[PDB]
């Protein structure tokens, strides 16, 4: 129940992009992966303990079921998990924009390197109201450039010098800018600091004239966690959303994706899988993160764990994007949505189509322009669905009797009280052939008078894809009126062309009116 | 902001050749829908042969809102335009 | 699937993409590239914009205020794969009508 | 499931028990007050 | 048509019109992607490269103008039917 | 028994086009509205008449005729203290199920307003009486205080829609042959 | 679906079965052709509204309280008091307060003639 | 295993114009569509 | 509770406390300002949702009364009267503070006894400053007029004079930086043609001479010359009737600095000399070089020369100081002995901090500026050994003398086993105690080929210790208010009565759950404020 519901159809009005927060990252996850092993020896044939291609994660197979959401294949949606580490790391695509923030902070006391009044001006030019994309990150350099001027900070004084990188994959803080004045208030304690380690170990006074502060990961977020929010506005970020601390800019917790993009590809060279780049990278990670967990709970020399933190600092910053491998190499997600036809060209861009067809070409004269003949053995394949109306009920019922056997018939059939469809060989075509409740929907054979898309396949201009009108012909290829092969350029010397059939009963109507 | 009338109607009176690809494009899903037809149809088939049929009378109940680019309404009906 | 032994289904490239919008036809274009080839239906919530499974938000459990859709599948899993490292792409969503 | 605590857990003391009644009608006071 | 003359390389799209999944499209992808949600940009979807992936109606071409129907209806038969509110 | 001015859109399948305007769209808003709650205002029963109607639209997809439109409908909200004579056919032994029958049944309303000498006997009766008994098939006399409308969906019978505060507090609550 | 106004007028119980008279009408011969969902719920409040006055002329129930309007400001219960317990004083008492203190005329005898001109 | 109108036991997929779409015998409704190998 | 445990700052502090004790309806626009900076009426609007324009000035106009915000005004060329508004810290520690200035006027007011006004003086620190700002004839046209309130009046010019209770002004209802601004360039009033060379000196002479003004400007508060009118009738003395004052913390930060400072006495030497130290330093708040010190807060601090000066004044002042120097004479009779003088303050100059040691012979000072930094050593230190294991406070002792440790030395200087350290050591390193620096042996700074360097690294460690605590307030003050939103319908009823007898089982366990949290609330604050002697 006695309840109403009320929708309405809705539009997307723009995308508008963010990172995450350390916090959403286990809102949306519902499993977590602590284990290493895929494979349970139990030897089931779906064995998944905790931390694998799991049950409630997902499904990587037409036979198991998704306990989360349900069903076998087409149902899941896929689901998130998350991992847990030890100690952050770096976001290697992130890793040139927090430096940048980094640039203009105080290394001492976390304040950005400018006056009071000067900042007071910057923001103006950030308040009118025009602002485009274009003068935004043009002054975002020059407010830059601005502080990398400014040697000292105003809370505690302390000098600052410059911060760059130290080619590995971690930065250096170029501190002390002496020009002739070397009476600083640090450099005497660093000095205090260089004259104790003299005496005891003296292979010293080379190694040590080169080594500077560095700023590992996990001092990085806890010099960014006590800046204030009074000043986020100054370095591209905005205050107002949760994920709007610089804090969640480099990894702490890190997602599982769902099993649907990284399927467990099958390929029945034995009775075991060959699993993919993604998981099989996936699983170290937590594995050297659970040895870095624990070898601290008990006790490891310092001297091991750096080396195995930078190997887990690599490792992300390979598993995301593999081009710092410096050395086959294992692919990527970065590794893929760039380059000629791995992501947007292939698959956003330019997709592949249902009901098409590539056959030879041979001429014919006596037929008009507008007119392509098409083979009748492809013509009782590709269909154009149908909805029966009170026009059309006579034509239909002698074209369902007919079967998919002679040209002029039908292939499937729909009824609006049906569910997927209903096949035309299986069961009793006269019975069914007798209701066709009028509001149903059939799939006839192509036949003559249908609108069909034609074109060349290295297309030049706008003018090498047209429309045209069908006629079947009892041969085995596509035939067409010979004027017209002047815009397709085409040779009749082992060419093949491909056409295309669209299917509503809109679009059939704009392909004539328009590409005719 | 709002719809304008007859006074400053100030755009072509002539059915573009974009218009009479979509107003054929949505009449004839309407008669694939159990629409009721207004012109007299012979034995017939193919509701776009239908559609382009009914348009040479002029006989479709249906209106074009020309949108100008700075939000604005303009009104059209499809027997006004000519082609 | 790409190849006549593996029962083809050609490739409407990016080069033909061009030249559909220089005829200036946009109904076909939606019908060839997502209605024949890669429909599918995501529920998606309309505060704090991301999809979730059949009937839930998961970041706020509430099941209420989710918007059924149809998007491109190719462009669902970028969705899911640009989503599993640190960007979230954020919807923001009106109605057609009323303009 | 955190564990290692602060070490300041501990019952109070009439020392600090009649200073935190100042607390309770203070609040009271302000929202009970004009706003 | 925006005060100077610039190229069409990945330098002259940087300036010709930045909304991240045009420029996603061309040769670096992902670099026009991490910047992108540093800046906690929000770009609306009218390119035509845009509602192609999407899936949405393009703005232009036959998607210009919308399709009304007529009404066919006045004010004369659409009075209420109020009596005897309290007497 | 009072209107409530309300706004919506609707559409309608182009074969309902050989009916006028005005009586397609009643019969689309009477299977949408017709035994239908709303969210904390109560039971619409039919669309009483149309305020205005606005020009209809398409959505280019579907190819139907989509309109927005506001109008208001019947819908009953006695009192905050109206008698109601309404009838029985339940009794449960922690407060009495006087619901209305053939309309609605998703009434349980209490007793706590009565004196203290209430409780539930199994033998056909509410409790003893310290006085004509009552039950089922006949005008029982009760009236409102309070409802509560709450539409929770917590996905993972008591229907929560429509629920009514009811009372027995004066004399001759229980029968209506009591009295006259 | 958007409310804009919820109370916005009071329709009084004559209408609720004057109406529905003619929705009754044209609805292909109800409650005689023994020989939607509008077709079941209808059935029911056609026979449980009428039935207080049964087990007429509207020119009659516009003007029962019309002379009966004795108050101030509080009639806003002249509507509610049109078929609840005819010819009878002592429910009256439990319907309105403050009228044992208040009413104590040949009103409290007029209300039970304007209660008894219908039944 | 099982149809959804006549219950059937068995299964047929049809591979004559290649649309490898599986049908129950008796009464012809498909039970599945567009199978998704694992290349 | 993850939601709350990562992506909160203090922010999560300041909107709880507008959430703790106010209207709902302020709760956004205070967030608003801290998490923008800066921003006027004309834009505030658009940034927030669900209020409208005057009804932002409806409710702006509540906390500018509780002085928990501090307003300016500028002034365009072409532009109109432009209201930038500022954001106030230290307004709210009053809100923060609330419960400790009650115990804080007893026990610093200790001349009476057994006095009738007991729960009178308590309730005027809960009148001058939580109805806001506070004038004379806003208590004297109360229930009461006369009603002996000349006992009440005169009682009063005992507790101003005593200080904190400074008339406001335009410079308490603004920042310190913005008044900065104004006089300086009124310092640069001077033609460019007088004297143009050596221009270096011109901003020299514009800075010297505001130094003075903003010395002066800071001293206008506490100008007790005209604070006081002398009565010739009827009256010793008062204040002036329309002075309209409010209660700071400048004293009581102060009060608390030797509340806290006490505290090291009982620990470094018994229960005697702890007694005795009390009465040395309750003489000297009166006048004491300022705990926030607010002359170093934004200025030409940068550079070493002038970061020089802001300490090359404050000892030769802390050291020439008439109002704390004491003769060490008089002190012996404010014990409720000049042998016992001089040799229960001879372990004052041999004891181990920098407290009592420099002086001219015969009369002592309290050394201020070299003494509460190793107060914030001594405690901190203490708060490592708290929470896990001693071997810590061995390790965390051993750096800032071993300077630049190494962990071949550390068996040297330190006694453990290797099982047992590196377990503690790198519970330090999550904690921020120690820092981490690498030298390598060959190129590009390869892990393997390396070893490794520690350091103290004093600023860092306590940054990441304040902030910890300073989360650690609201945490607890959200568990505050959800036990509020819990249990809410009998509440309100017990609130209109001015009774179920199981029903008043369920009030009082959540009556003495929640008075366990005011009393370890007072437990960490006291903790937190050894951090602000910054
Ligand atoms: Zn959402």
């Amino acid at each position: 129940k006695e309840v109403v519901v009320s929708e309405t159809p809705k539009r997307i009005k723009g995308l508008e992009f963010s990172a995450l927060s350390a916090a959403d990252i286990v809102a949306q996850s519902e499993v977590e992966v602590s284990t290493r092993d895929l494979f349970d020896l139990e030897k089931d044939r779906a064995p998944k303990a905790n931390g694998a291609l799991d049950p409630k994660m997902g499904v990587s197979s037409s036979s198991l079921e998704c306990a989360t959401c349900h069903g076998n294949l087409a149902s899941c949606h896929g689901h998130f998990g998350h991992l847990k580490l030890a100690l952050p790391v770096f976001h290697i695509g992130y890793f040139k924009a927090t430096i940048q923030i980094l640039q203009g902070i105080c290394k001492n006391c976390s304040a950005i390197l400018l006056s009071e009044t000067d900042k007071r001006q910057f923001l103006h030019e950030l308040r009118r109201p025009g602002v485009d994309n274009l003068r935004r990150m043009g002054i975002l350099k020059k407010i830059l450039d601005q502080c990398k001027k400014q040697r000292r900070c105003l809370h505690c004084g302390a000098l600052n010098g410059v911060v760059k990188k130290a080619a590995a994959l971690k930065i250096i803080h170029d501190t002390f800018r002496w020009v002739g004045k070397k009476s600083a208030p640090e450099k005497d304690i660093w000095v205090g600091e260089w004259k104790e380690v003299l005496a005891h170990n003296p292979e010293l006074e080379r190694y040590v004239k080169r080594c500077m502060d560095d700023l590992n990961p996990l001092k990085t977020l806890n010099l960014f966690k006590q800046i204030k929010s009074a000043d986020c506005e100054l370095l591209g970020i905005d205050a107002t959303v949760p994920s709007g601390r610089p804090e969640t800019y480099i990894w702490r917790y890190l997602p599982a994706p769902p099993v649907c993009i990284r399927p467990s590809v099958m390929m029945q060279d034995s009775p075991a899988s060959n699993e993919d780049d993604l998981t099989v990278k996936l699983t170290e990670i937590v594995w050297t993160s659970s040895l870095i967990k624990a070898g601290l709970d008990k006790g490891i020399s310092i001297n091991n764990m750096m080396e195995h933190w930078d190997y887990l600092q690599l490792t992300v910053a390979m598993y995301i994007n593999s081009d710092s491998v410096n050395p086959k190499p294992i692919r990527g997600f970065c590794q893929r949505l760039k380059g000629k036809q791995g992501r947007f060209r292939g698959n956003l861009s330019g997709k592949r189509v249902d009901f098409s067809g590539r056959t030879v070409i041979s001429p014919d004269p006596n037929l008009s322009i507008d007119e392509v003949a098409v083979p009748d053995r492809v013509a009782k394949v590709l269909t154009y669905p149908e909805k029966v109306t009170r026009y059309n009920r006579h034509k239909l019922q002698e074209l369902i009797v007919n079967g998919p056997n002679v040209h002029p018939g039908a292939n499937y059939l729909l009824k609006r009280n049906e569910d997927a469809r209903r096949n035309l060989r299986y069961g009793d075509r006269m019975k069914l052939a007798k209701n066709l409740q009028i509001g149903d929907v059939v799939e006839r054979h192509l036949e003559d008078g249908d609108v069909v898309l034609f074109n060349r396949q290295p297309s030049l201009h706008r003018l090498s894809i047209l429309s045209h009108y069908a006629k079947i012909r009892p041969w085995r290829t596509f035939r067409l009126n010979e004027c017209v092969c002047t815009p397709y350029n085409a040779d009749f010397d082992g060419d093949e062309m491909n056409l295309h059939v669209p299917q509503t009963e809109e679009a059939r109507a704009e392909a004539i009116n328009l590409m005719g | 902001e709002k719809a304008i009338p007859k006074d400053q109607r100030a755009t072509t009176p002539y059915m573009t050749k974009y218009e009479r690809a979509r107003i054929l494009g949505t009449r004839a899903l309407q008669i694939s829908m159990n629409a009721p037809v207004f012109v007299d149809l012979e034995g017939e088939t193919d509701p776009l042969r239908i559609a382009m049929k009914e348009l040479a009378e002029k006989k479709i109940p249906l209106v074009i809102r020309r949108y100008l680019p700075d939000g604005s309404f303009e009104d059209w009906s499809v027997e006004e335009l000519i082609v | 699937t790409e190849g006549r032994s593996r029962d083809g289904g050609l490739r409407l490239g990016e080069m033909e993409r061009d030249c559909v919008i220089a005829y200036g036809a946009s109904q076909l274009l939606l019908e060839r590239l997502m209605i024949s080839s890669d429909a599918f239906e995501v529920d998606v919530c309309d505060k704090c914009g991301l999809m979730g499974y059949s009937g839930w938000c998961t970041t706020c459990k509430s099941a209420e205020n989710i918007i059924k859709m149809t998007i491109p599948y190719a462009a669902k899993l970028l969705f899911q794969e640009l989503l599993s490292m640190n960007i979230a792409p954020r919807l923001r969503l009106e109605d057609i009508f009323q303009q | 499931f955190p564990s290692i605590p602060l070490p300041i857990n501990g019952p109070i003391t009439n020392k600090e028990r009649s200073l935190a009644v100042k607390y309770i009608n203070f609040g009271k006071t302000v929202k009970d007050g004009p706003f | 048509y925006k005060g100077e003359v610039l190229g069409i390389t990945r330098f002259g799209l940087s300036k010709m019109r930045d909304s991240v999944l045009q420029l996603a499209s061309f040769e670096k992808t992902t670099d026009h992607l991490f910047d992108a949600a540093f800046y906690m940009k929000k770009d609306a979807v009218e390119g035509v490269s845009e509602c192609i992936i999407l899936g949405q109606t393009m703005s232009i071409g036959t998607g210009s103008f919308k399709v009304v129907k007529g009404t066919n209806i006045s004010e004369k038969d659409l009075v209420p039917k109020r009596c005897l509110f309290e007497s | 028994f009072i209107l409530s001015k309300i706004a919506d859109l609707v559409r309608i399948p182009p074969d309902q086009f050989h009916r006028d305007t005005i009586s397609a769209i009643t019969h689309q808003l009477n299977n949408k509205f017709a035994n239908k709650i709303i969210p904390n205002v109560g039971l619409c029963i039919t669309i009483y008449d149309l305020l205005t109607v606005e020009e209809g639209q398409l959505k280019p997809g579907d190819g139907s005729s989509y309109i927005n439109v506001t109008f208001r409908a019947v819908v009953f909200k006695p009192f905050l203290g109206e008698i109601v004579t309404g009838w029985i056919s339940k009794c449960t032994a922690e407060g009495i199920k006087v619901s209305l029958l053939g309309i609605f049944d998703d009434i349980f309303i209490p007793q706590n307003m009565l004196f203290e000498g209430c409780y539930y006997t199994p033998e056909e009766s509410a409790w003893i009486w310290p006085k004509l008994y009552f039950d089922v098939n006949e005008k029982i006399r009760f009236r409102i205080e309070r409802e509560v409308f709450v539409d929770v969906k917590p996905k993972s019978e008591k229907p929560p829609a429509y629920a009514l505060l009811g009372s027995c507090q004066t004399d001759g609550m229980g029968l209506v042959s009591w009295w006259e | 679906m958007k409310v804009l106004e919820e109370r916005n007028a009071f329709l009084s119980d004559y209408e609720v079965l004057k109406f529905l008279t003619d929705l009754e009408k044209k609805h292909l011969w109800d409650q005689k052709s023994l020989a939607p969902e509008l077709q079941g719920i209808t059935r029911n409040v056609v026979n449980y509204l009428s039935i207080n006055k049964n087990f007429m002329s509207d020119e009659s129930f516009a003007e029962l309280m019309t002379k009966l309007n004795s108050f101030k400001l509080f009639k806003a219960e002249k509507l509610q008091i049109v078929n609840q317990l005819p010819a009878n004083m002592v429910h009256l008492y439990s319907i309105v307060e403050e009228c044992d203190a208040r009413f104590d005329e040949k009103t409290i005898e007029e209300m039970l003639e304007i209660i008894s001109g219908y039944a | 295993p099982v149809c959804k109108n006549c219950h059937g036991t068995e299964f047929e997929r049809d591979l004559s114009n290649a649309n490898n779409d599986l049908v129950c015998k008796a009464c012809g409704v498909v039970s599945e569509d567009n199978p998704i190998v694992s290349e | 509770s993850l939601e709350q445990r990562t992506l909160n700052p203090d922010l999560f502090l300041y909107k709880e406390l507008v959430k703790a004790h106010l209207g709902e309806r302020a709760a956004s626009v205070i967030g608003m300002l801290v998490a923008l900076g800066r921003l006027s009426v004309r834009e505030l609007v658009e940034k927030i949702d669900g209020m409208d324009v005057d009804s932002v000035k409806t409710t702006l106009v509540s906390l500018t009364q509780l002085r928990c915000v501090k307003y300016l005004q500028e002034t365009a060329i072409s532009g109109k009267k432009t209201t930038y508004y500022y954001y106030n810290e230290e307004g709210i520690h009053i809100l923060l503070y609330s419960g400790l200035i009650i115990d804080e006027i007893i026990t610093q007011m200790r001349v009476n006894d057994e006095e009738e006004h007991k729960q009178l003086v308590a309730e005027i620190v809960q009148n001058v400053i939580s109805l806001g700002s506070l004038t004379v004839e806003d208590y004297l046209s109360s229930v009461t007029s006369d009603s002996m309130k000349y006992t009440i009046s005169s009682l009063f010019v005992q507790l101003c004079e005593m200080g904190y209770l400074i008339q406001i002004s335009k410079l308490h209802y603004t920042p310190i930086e913005d008044l900065w601004q104004f006089l300086y360039e009124k310092h640069y009033k001077n033609i460019p043609r007088n004297s143009p060379l050596s221009d270096l000196k011109k901003r020299s002479q514009a800075k010297m001479n505001a130094k003075t003004d903003f010395a002066k400007i800071i001293n206008k508060p506490n100008e007790l010359s005209q604070i006081l009118t002398v009565d010739p009738k009827t009256s010793l003395r008062i204040v002036k009737p329309t002075v309209s004052l409010t209660i700071n913390l400048d004293r009581f930060m102060k009060g608390r600095r030797s509340k806290q400072l006490i505290n090291l006495a009982k620990t470094r030497v018994g229960s005697v000399t702890a007694q005795v130290y009390k009465i040395a330093l309750r003489l000297t708040e009166q006048k004491s070089p300022k705990i926030r010190d607010p002359l170093t807060q934004t200025g030409l601090l940068q550079d070493l020369e002038e970061a020089k000066s802001f300490q090359d004044e404050a000892e030769l002042v802390e050291e020439k100081t008439p109002g704390l120097t004491f003769n060490a004479i008089d002190l012996a009779r404010h014990l409720p002995s000049a042998s016992l003088i001089n040799s229960h303050l001879k372990i004052l100059a041999s004891s181990n901090f920098p407290f009592l040691n420099e002086t001219k012979p015969g009369v002592y000072y309290v050394p201020y500026s070299k003494l509460m930094p190793v107060l914030k050593s001594s405690v901190y230190e203490y708060v490592i050994a708290s929470t896990l294991g001693p071997s810590a406070m061995r390790l965390s002792r051993c750096i800032r003398d071993n300077k630049l440790v190494s962990e071949k030395i550390i068996n040297s200087t330190a006694l453990m086993k290797e099982k047992d350290i590196r377990s503690t050591l790198a519970s330090l390193i999550r904690y921020n105690s120690v820092e981490i620096q690498e030298v390598p042996r060959t190129a590009d700074r390869s892990a393997s080929r390396a070893v490794f360097l520690f350091r103290c690294k004093e600023t860092h460690s306590y940054n990441f210790m304040r902030q910890n605590l300073e989360w650690n307030m609201a945490n607890l003050l959200f568990k505050k208010e959800k036990l509020k939103q819990e249990n809410s319908t009998l509440l309100k009823k017990a609130n209109r009565d001015d009774l179920l007898p199981s029903e008043l089982n369920q009030l009082k366990m959540v009556n003495e759950r929640e008075l366990n949290v005011f009393a370890r609330l007072s437990r960490l604050l006291s903790l937190w404020e050894v951090f602000q002697m910054a």
